[PDB]
């Protein structure tokens, strides 16, 4: 004849939470950029013995 | 499919509550609260 409870009481739970981040960074860009590639030296010839 | 219907989102306060009562006075619930409102930042245009 005994019943049971409509529900039981839990036990409650409390949660904490960090989340930490840090970012550095550096850049450097310094210096004299030339030209890496030129035109050379050209030679032509022509003539019509005929 | 397809790349038409139409539906609608709600937005602002909501709230949804469902309890259980103990012979003690003891509550059971879970419960959910809402708050959101529209961001010009991240809209599109389409």
């Amino acid at each position: 004849l005994a019943t049971p409870s409509p529900f039981d009481m839990e036990k409650m739970v409390w949660l904490d939470v960090n989340i930490l981040e840090i970012r550095k960074s550096v850049l450097e860009n310094f210096g004299v950029d030339w030209s890496k590639q030129i035109p050379g030296p050209f030679a032509a010839f022509g003539k019509d013995f005929v | 499919a397809a790349g038409q219907n139409v539906t609608y989102k709600d937005y602002g306060i909501k709230l949804e509550f469902e309890p259980r009562v103990d012979d003690d006075n003891n509550v059971s619930m879970r419960v959910l609260a809402d708050v959101s409102d529209i961001d010009p930042a991240t809209s599109v245009s389409l």
